[PDB]
RNA sequence: GCCCUGAAAAUGGAUGGCGCUCAAGCGUGUUACCUAUACUCUACCGUCAGGGUUAUGCCCUGACGAGUAGGCAGG
RNA sequence: GUAAGAAGUCCUUGUUUGAACGUGGACGAAUGAAGCUUUUAGUGGGCCAUUUUUGGUAAGCAGAACUGGCGAUGCGGGAUGAACCGAACGUAGAGUUAAGGUGCCGGAAUACACGCUCAUCAGACACCACAAAAGGUGUUAG
């Protein structure tokens, strides 16, 4: 005998694919497994966390938000992005002409943008852009 | 004892609750006896001291006033500031070691002598 | 098992006050270095106020026999806590060590007393120089002169099963 | 993926501790003493005899 | 870049050699005074005694069911996990106490350079952050306490024996000893009385090198 | 210290049985020996962890494996 | 109970004869190896053992406080046995052992050594645990 001290087979948990099916999103994982194995770069292990998330926890996250992040101090021309969903909101008339990638966007939410000037991306285009995540800024939406 | 009135405390000392029977006012605190705790707040008549309690597993923290008798100051950091200081000393002259502390060690190699004190052998 | 001689000594450990204490000195009879150790501090705990945190040994040694080959008259002094307070016992043995009278002493004990290793004290083993002084018959019924005896039931012990010969035990 | 055993096979023992040759040509463990006669002491025979 | 390579390895190799003899007159030389240092009590007619020992090997002999928790706790902190596996620890108050604790479960004692060595060589197996990795060349430690100055097994050997600043962590990446039962016995038919009383556990101060060689 | 007695019934009966008397009994000591799913070494199965790699896969390394109520997963 | 340091030590002067805050400069016993929610099964006054302690009497014992184990657990031994000794389990091989044992049943010394013992149903783990307090011209050593 040996007199364990902690709890053999243990599975660490921690998601290491996601629950979907989507042929896409599987695409996409398989692709920030290669980058976050070979970078080196932390933002896209952050990603790739990011992907295994749930609907639960993975809240959309508004325009008016991504306004206040550009609002902050030699923060205006770095490419926003969010791994979720990005809504519209008719609270906010002034939007900027910002860069911004994401999985989802909505109709409204799109043609805002387009109609500011920006553009609207997904996240392989973000990855031959910027790998390392050079000159990004994530956001997160309120999670309660 | 009147000692026990041109005591000055300031705000971080650390002082043990031990409370004398002479005085009736301010008697507190039953098992609050031989229990250390650092003062927040003085005022006149008064000191404050805090005590971490542990209720089912967390340490809460309880804040009180009590007079100066009962009070007492603590010799608890002495050998703590004493090593602290000879360890600065020590730094400065190894700048010009094991400041840290060590357990007892075995005791090394020495010679016993027979000059007077031959061994006295005996039995039960 | 086949017992040894070690003197030892114990220096109760110095003090400012008291340098060089008193060297106290005893003999043990002993299987090795760590049983003789232990009855060493056990008799000091009895006798003085040391410990074997307080004190500390300074030579162990071994003591052989001065003529291992010479045969002997030994008497040993003994004594056991049992029953009553404690009580002493004189016996004789002949032989040539003093290691072989302490071997078959405690053999001796453990088959006519059920008294055990734990139980026993050695005081005393001593060399008796002049006969007449030898005092127990069974040791002076092998002082006569020109002392003989026959073996008279010889059994002679068979490496094999079975015997053609219907044996003969003489001598 | 086979561990083998310095203390047998003189090879993996010289890929370590390559004193070991020099060790056994000067062989360093049937090595002689410098022979000295310091008598002891007669209180120390005595005191080991008996007294 | 090849021959980049082998001159590196020399240049280590002629270090641990010379490394190596200089721990090895170190030990005849300390042995050696030590004995003309009892000799010259002798002759003087004083008395010479050594320094009480630093190092001790402690072995598991009581396995792991019906062991109440204080002695269970101590022995997980020792790492003596199962029958049989053993470790070296330094002596002083604080083990000592843990050693008194442990005593009915374990046996102890002084351990002899001939011992360490032919543990370290035959079931000598580290840890790189984790799994008991088998040493089997000296890259390996080299990599790990090359931080202490370990480039060599043998300074390994040398680090625990001559209990040094680093005796910890060498100590804790060794990995538990794992050893066999005895193969001409434990002598004793009975084991779990004190190594005084015709038992084994307990300190007997040198016999754990005969142990030890009859289980490794 | 050993030995005898030192009270206990009723189907035939049990130091487990045979039987053992300088013992095959009592006490003690020295060796050798038998022997477990225990310890050591190796292989294989599975799980877990750590790494590597254009592929819920492939490779390398290591530690582990008791199980009722009951839970989860793959079939 | 508290303490065993970089949320700590030591220089720098504005606001009640001085305290607190703030400005900037120099620097520590041993051994061993995460936290946060969310949610629901089964069990929620059962049995055995040890040692602490209160009360106890024909004898036993009754109450509380830990701990360990069985319950759920097979393996070797005790002739057999839920809770005694050892030791905890993947499938195999080789070696070494534990506890217990080596006249035959039965694998292993009718081995070695020192003594004692003869029982008209000896003994073959004891327990000033019961018969119990002694008796005996049986024996041995003091």
């Amino acid at each position: 005998g040996i007199d364990h001290t902690s709890k053999q087979h243990k599975r660490s948990g921690h998601r290491t694919a996601p629950k979907s099916d989507n042929v896409y999103l599987k695409l996409l994982v398989k692709l920030y497994t290669f980058l976050a194995r070979r970078t080196d770069a932390p933002f896209n292990k952050v990603v790739l966390k990011a992907l295994f998330l749930s609907k639960i926890n993975r809240p959309p996250v508004s325009v008016s938000r991504i306004a206040r992040a550009l609002k902050q101090e030699g923060a205006a021309n770095k490419t926003v992005v969010v791994v979720g969903t990005v809504t519209d909101d008719a609270r906010i008339f002034e939007f900027p002409k910002t860069t911004v990638a994401a999985l989802r966007f909505t109709a409204g939410a799109r043609a805002k943008i387009v109609k500011a000037g920006g553009e609207c991306i997904t996240l392989d285009q973000l990855a031959v852009r910027a790998p390392k995540g050079q000159n990004t800024l994530i956001l997160r939406g309120p999670r309660n | 004892h009147l000692s026990t009135y041109l005591k000055v405390y300031k705000v971080g000392d650390i002082v043990d609750i031990k409370a004398n029977g002479s005085i009736q006012k301010g008697m507190p605190h039953k098992f609050y006896q031989g229990k250390t705790g650092v003062v927040y707040n003085v005022t006149k008549s008064s000191v404050g001291v805090i005590i971490n309690k542990m209720v089912g597993n967390r340490y809460l923290e309880k804040r009180l006033n009590l007079r100066v008798e009962h009070i007492k100051h603590s010799k608890c950091r002495q050998e703590f500031l004493e090593r602290v200081k000879a360890n600065a000393a020590k730094r400065a002259e190894a700048k010009a070691v094991q400041l840290k502390r060590q357990p007892a060690q075995p005791r090394e190699s020495r010679i016993v002598s027979t000059e007077g004190n031959v061994p006295q052998t005996l039995a039960p | 098992a086949h017992f040894k001689e070690y003197q030892v000594i114990g220096r109760r450990l110095p003090t400012e006050s008291v340098p060089e204490p008193k060297l106290f000195r005893m003999r043990i009879f002993a299987s090795n270095e760590v049983i003789a150790k232990s009855r060493y501090w056990y008799f000091l705990q009895k006798l003085h106020k040391v410990k074997k945190a307080s004190g500390e040994i300074v030579s162990i040694n071994q003591i052989n026999e001065a003529h291992p080959t010479k045969v002997k008259n030994f008497g040993v002094w003994v004594r056991y806590d049992s029953r009553s307070g404690t009580h002493n016992m004189y016996k004789e043995i002949r032989d040539v060590s003093r290691v072989a009278a302490v071997e078959t002493l405690y053999q001796d004990m453990a088959a006519r007393h059920r008294a055990r290793f734990r139980s026993i004290h050695i005081l005393k083993v001593a060399e008796i120089e002049k006969t007449a002084d030898v005092k127990r018959q069974y040791v002076k019924q092998f002082l006569t002169k020109d002392l003989k005896f026959p073996l008279p039931h010889r059994v002679q012990k068979s490496t094999k099963t079975f015997s053609y010969k219907r044996p003969s035990t003489f001598y | 993926v086979l561990k083998k055993n310095p203390l047998k096979n003189k090879q993996v023992l010289l890929r370590l501790n390559p004193y070991a040759k020099v060790f056994a040509a000067e062989k360093l463990g049937s090595k002689k003493a410098e022979k000295t006669g310091t008598k002891p002491a007669a209180v120390f025979t005595e005191t080991l005899k008996h007294d | 870049e090849r021959a980049a390579r082998k001159a590196a390895n020399k240049e280590k190799r002629a270090i641990i050699l010379e490394r190596n003899a200089a721990y090895q007159k170190e030990y005849e030389t300390a042995e050696r005074n030590i004995i003309q240092a009892k000799r010259d009590a002798k002759a003087a007619g004083s008395y010479y005694v050594e320094a009480q020992h630093k190092l001790v090997f402690v072995v598991r002999i009581k396995g792991i069911n019906k062991i109440p928790p204080k002695p269970r706790k101590v022995l997980q902190l020792l790492r003596l996990t199962r029958i049989n596996s053993g470790t070296f620890v330094k002596v002083t108050k604080a083990t000592l106490e843990l050693l008194k604790l442990i005593e009915p479960y374990v046996a102890y004692g002084y351990p002899s350079y001939s011992t360490i060595r032919q543990l370290v060589y035959k079931r000598g197996f580290g840890k790189i952050n984790k799994q008991r990795v088998p040493l089997s060349d000296n890259a390996i430690i080299e990599a790990n306490l090359g931080k202490y100055g370990i480039l060599s097994i043998d300074d390994l050997i040398h680090e625990i024996i001559t209990v040094g600043p680093h005796f910890k962590q060498a100590n804790n990446f060794l990995w538990p000893f794992k050893l066999s039962n005895p193969s001409g016995g434990w002598g004793v038919p009975r084991k779990f009385k004190h190594f005084i009383q015709g038992g084994s556990f307990g300190n007997r101060e040198e016999f754990i090198n005969k142990l030890v060689k009859s289980m490794n």
